[PDB]
């Protein structure tokens, strides 16, 4: 059964420092490649940055580039979201979400309500 | 050892033009996703053209070529006819092929709408049909001659006529349909590298072209180095027999059915064909 | 926080389900099975070509006479041929043409169809006017029907996007009874030889056993790390087989609730379509997404056999209840017989 | 006992006569799914053109586009009901700077999915008014959700409309070629993207759609011939 | 959510009470019932081309 354990995130003030660490468990982790999907009070899923099957070309959504980045290692099963200088806004839940296929370079996993691999959610705060 | 290098060289010939086109044949006879589409159906009569240049016409003039003397008599009156048969049911083919691409790339709608394969039918028909008559029906009414060894030197009038023909009609048709596509392909090339080159300057903050030049030059160049020789003399040698000897005519001949050999590989080599070879031949 | 409560008792569940699952396996399948002797080489070939379609073919069911069967293309189209002389006798036009399934009931008077019209149409074949046209159309479900099958002319199961299987009163057009509880797609389900209970492959990567008159999930089997995309059951009544787009084969036993064997080579990369065993079970026949078709020794996970032939994905398959040939239908647009 | 297997004949003979006309009405008819957003334009580029389908001709060629309406959000499994359509339009709502990102990684799903790899799509960059409104104001910028707007140099290519400000022209560029850079980025010939600006109240969106149904013919039928 | 949570937890409290066999007699079982009808399986054991019906 693939299940995701996210850890990491608690409050933290402005301008600080966290690492969000998400374990898998369950599925083969080098061929899938991994998102991270923060979900901010009162609206809908966002995608915040995807990482590869190996690390090899990562990408980011504007508001979080060049302040997180996303490292995956195959050894110990995981893949890290480690952020810095982390502003009010970034205040969110964040899954950290799994594309639904292997080898392959496409995923539809923002999805509204349900998604069958990605985790459950480290609340991440961030306020004064 | 002149004459054993010409035997040698001309039974590959007929046999690489003989297994090509057999090729081509079988591997539509035996696959049906291949005889689905239109422009196959071209490419078949392509092939069996050029099959009937090998096996009717071919071997018995390598034979006269090498024993040195016509060993067929009241055979070759058939035999020049079946000739003036085959390789123009080669030209007009590619002719047809031409300006069946012209249709499906200069209107892509009303290609899809009105080619159904009854008008596939009836331009095969028209083909064959004007290859047979311009061939046979002069032949047997003797009109080809001008007013052992068998005469197959055409008469003046016929000479030129059949040669505007076969030749000079479709050469300025495939000459203009394919400077066509060119045109037309240039222009697509020219957008598309419009949009790439604005994505790659957004990133940073002609070959294809050569590739569309190689293959048309391929086709029309392989056309027409491989037939306009053999034509220019059938124009010049009757009018005029500056002139030639028979060897020089007889190895410009055998260059039309040289390109009637090459045909395959130059217009049944789409994947699907390269796929239908390799199992086939294994 | 009660929802944390709820989510530990969870987790407890879930560690004494691995428990009680690891208790039971005192053996694997292939120590078992390693002393039978291989079943050889099977090349099965091509006897026939159901050509007509112009649309790629989606889902096929054969007849229980083992002759008639019906095809389902994207075209709009459902057409009944005579496998024997591969003659068409019905060719029914769909109201919608993006149909994903078709069924033929066991009596062989009624066709069945759907696809994202969320909409189960029956046709009846023993019409008396002389044409099949339209008797009923199941409505009910928000998604898009991926999968239906008939106990009798009444009664009919469908499967949809809504991520819930239904079981319907064909006449009374009710949904008589709802099986709900998967979290994705329900994508494709297979009714026991005994009309009883039923089984569900979903894009959860989950599979789930029903009890068909309860209406509850028995037993819900994982271990795919992808969507299921086919499923079958074994002739025998006690197992099934389920692929999934991880490009691997999974046979699960009821009796005793987890899996058993994994079909896979890791020069397979591709995504499974559509599963189905022979009349013995012997014999795993899965379409792959690859164009071709593998035929697996379902005992011995060895590969044994290929069906090469179709130029695109091969969407559906399926055994004759008589054993004696296989259809396999792919995005060709063509139907092939192999026997 | 040969009887029935005449009358067999003569039944396939009349199907497959009706199955030869059946033909050459799906052969000529040019499938075409309208994808996108809520709170976008798709709805009403469909009333404009005048359910799930819509029947629209252009010079005598018929047209049957299909927006899929009753599902969920997990389009990962019925989107491969339509790796045979013509073309692919998708709608994005230019005015939405933050739901954008949604519609980029949609895009970039759609493009190099496995089986849509041979299907291209027509961009509709739509509601471009009101991003003009939005640029003209000044009030919600680019680049505080897209840093590299800030860097961003209008193309030398650009063809702005009569009076429209230098600002709303790299705008409307910026969001074209952040679209394109996925579009050139692993398309190998195979099909391509074809951006447009379009807003509500624009009328020739269906003259557009059949422009850019015969480029992609005329595409298909070149790249067959190996000559682009 | 709350619903959700408890259908989770009642649909595992009913699959857990279920009673499950050992693989190795499940796997006799399968085994059994395959060797048991080898003998009529045409895809397996190739039916003479006298009897096929979609042989000549
Ligand atoms: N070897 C071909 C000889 C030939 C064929 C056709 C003609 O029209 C012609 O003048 C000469």
């Amino acid at each position: 059964q693939v299940q995701l354990q996210e850890s990491g995130g608690g409050l933290v003030q402005p301008g600080g420092s966290l690492r969000l660490s998400c374990a898998a468990s369950g599925f083969t982790f080098s061929n899938y490649k991994m998102n991270w999907v923060r979900q901010a009070p009162g609206k809908g899923l966002e995608w915040v940055s995807d990482i590869s099957q190996s690390g090899a070309s990562i990408s980011y959504t504007g508001s979080v580039k060049g302040r997180f980045t996303i490292s995956r290692d195959n050894a110990k099963n995981t893949l890290y979201l480690q952020m810095n200088s982390l502003k009010p806004e970034d205040t969110a839940v964040y899954y950290c979400a799994r594309c639904p296929a292997p080898f392959t370079r496409d995923c539809f996993d923002v999805t509204s309500t349900t998604y069958a691999y990605r985790g459950q959610g480290t609340q991440v705060t961030v306020s004064s | 050892s002149v004459r054993i290098l010409t035997a040698c060289f001309l039974s590959l010939l007929i046999l690489s033009t003989l297994l090509g086109n057999t090729l081509v044949c079988a591997a539509v006879i035996r696959f049906r996703h291949l005889r689905s589409k239109v422009t196959n159906f071209f490419v078949i009569s392509l092939a069996v053209s050029d099959l009937l240049v090998a096996v009717l016409v071919m071997p018995w003039k390598a034979v006269a070529e090498i024993a040195g003397f016509w060993p067929f008599g009241s055979f070759c009156n058939i035999w020049v006819a079946f000739d003036i048969m085959c390789s123009t049911a080669s030209i007009l083919n590619l002719c047809v092929i031409s300006v069946d691409r012209y249709w499906a790339i200069s209107s892509p709608f009303r290609y899809e709408r009105k080619m159904t394969p009854k008008a596939a039918f009836i331009l095969i028909s028209v083909a064959w049909t004007l290859s047979v008559l311009i061939s046979f029906i002069p032949v047997q009414l003797s009109w080809h001659k001008a007013k052992d060894n068998c005469d197959s030197s055409l008469s003046r009038t016929y000479a030129i006529s059949s040669s505007v023909i076969s030749f000079y009609i479709p050469v300025a048709i495939m000459i203009v349909t394919y400077t066509r596509i060119y045109r037309i392909a240039q222009k697509q090339i020219r957008r598309i590298a419009a949009l790439e080159r604005a994505a790659v300057h957004a990133k940073n903050c002609f070959k294809r072209e050569t590739k569309v030049l190689k293959t048309l030059s391929v086709i029309m160049g392989v056309f027409v180095c491989c037939w306009l020789p053999f034509f220019i003399l059938n124009c010049i040698l009757p009018f005029c027999g500056f002139c030639i000897d028979s060897n020089t005519f007889d190895v410009f001949v055998w260059f039309g059915w040289a390109n009637s050999s090459l045909n395959p590989i130059i217009y049944a080599f789409n994947a699907d064909f390269r796929k239908a070879f390799s199992t086939l031949l294994g | 926080s009660e929802l944390d409560q709820l989510r530990q008792e969870a987790e407890q569940l879930k560690n004494q389900i691995r428990d009680a699952r690891k208790a039971c396996a005192d053996a694997t399948l292939s120590q078992i099975t390693n002393n039978i002797d291989p079943v050889g080489r099977i090349q099965m070939r091509t006897r026939r070509t159901l050509r007509g379609h112009l649309a790629k073919i989606y889902a096929m069911h054969w007849g229980t006479d083992s002759r008639l069967l019906v095809s389902a293309s994207q075209d709009g189209k459902l057409i009944i041929w005579d496998s024997y002389t591969t003659n068409k006798v019905h060719a029914i036009p769909l109201r919608s043409s993006w149909v994903m399934t078709c069924a033929y009931a066991p009596s062989g008077n009624y066709v069945a169809c759907g696809g994202l019209d969320n909409i189960c149409s029956i046709y009846n074949l023993k019409t008396r006017e002389g044409n099949v046209r339209v008797s009923r159309e199941l409505a009910g479900h928000t998604g898009y029907l991926s999968c239906c099958r008939f106990l009798d002319d009444n009664q009919i199961v469908t499967s949809s996007g809504d991520t819930t299987c239904a079981l319907w009163d064909i006449e009374t057009g009710q949904q008589t009874t709802t099986f709900t509880g998967h979290t994705g797609d329900v994508m494709s389900l297979s009714l026991a030889p005994d009309t009883r209970l039923f089984v569900s492959g979903a894009c959860d990567a989950s599979a789930k056993l029903w009890d068909v008159r309860e209406g509850m999930c028995r037993q819900t089997f994982t271990g795919h790390e992808s969507d299921i995309n086919a499923i079958c059951f074994f002739p025998n009544g006690n197992a099934f087989a389920t692929g999934s787009d991880d490009a691997t084969c999974r046979l699960f036993d009821l009796r005793a609730d987890q899996e058993l064997m994994t079909y896979s080579h890791d020069n397979i990369i591709c995504g499974i379509t559509s599963v189905s065993f022979s009349k013995s079970g012997r014999l795993l026949l899965a379409g792959y997404d690859d164009f071709n078709c593998n035929v697996w020794d379902a005992l011995k996970a060895d590969r044994a056999g290929v069906l090469a032939g179709h130029d695109n994905r091969v969407s559906c398959l399926g055994v004759t209840d008589d054993g004696m040939a296989v259809a396999t239908g792919s995005w060709d647009s063509f139907l092939k017989i192999w026997n | 006992q040969r009887n029935e297997e005449k009358a067999q004949r003569e039944a396939n003979k009349k199907i497959e006569k009706q199955l030869q006309k059946d033909k050459q009405v799906y052969r000529a008819t040019h499938r075409l799914l309208l994808l996108g957003a809520d709170n976008s334009g798709k709805s009403t580029i469909v009333k404009q053109m005048r359910i799930f389908e819509t029947k629209f001709q252009v010079d005598k060629v018929n047209f049957h586009m299909f927006d899929v309406g009753g599902q969920r959000d997990e389009r990962r499994k019925w989107i491969q009901c339509f790796n045979d359509v013509t073309a692919i339009i998708f709608v994005v709502d230019s005015s939405d700077y933050n739901r954008l990102q949604e519609a980029l990684n949609l895009f970039k799903s759609i493009w190099n999915n496995r089986w849509l790899r041979t299907i291209s799509v027509i961009l509709f960059l739509n509601k471009q008014d009101l991003l003009a409104e939005k640029v003209l104001a000044g009030k919600s910028k680019i680049e505080d959700y897209f840093p590299e707007f800030a860097r961003y140099t209008t193309p030398e290519d650009a063809t702005p409309e009569p009076g429209e400000d230098p600002r709303v022209t790299r705008a409307k560029y910026f969001i074209r070629d952040e679209f394109l850079r996925i579009s050139t980025a692993s398309g190998d010939g195979r099909h391509y993207c074809y951006p447009h600006f379009t807003c509500a109240v624009d009328t020739e969106n269906a003259r557009r759609i059949f422009n850019d149904c015969r480029d992609i013919i005329q595409r298909m039928h070149l790249r067959q011939y190996e000559l682009l | 959510s709350i619903a959700q949570a408890r259908k989770l937890v009642e649909q595992l409290k009913m699959e857990a009470n279920i009673d499950r066999i050992k693989v190795s007699k499940a796997a006799a079982d399968l085994m059994a019932y395959c060797e048991a009808h080898a003998k009529e399986d045409p895809l397996l054991t190739p039916v003479p081309a006298s009897e096929n019906p979609f042989r000549e």
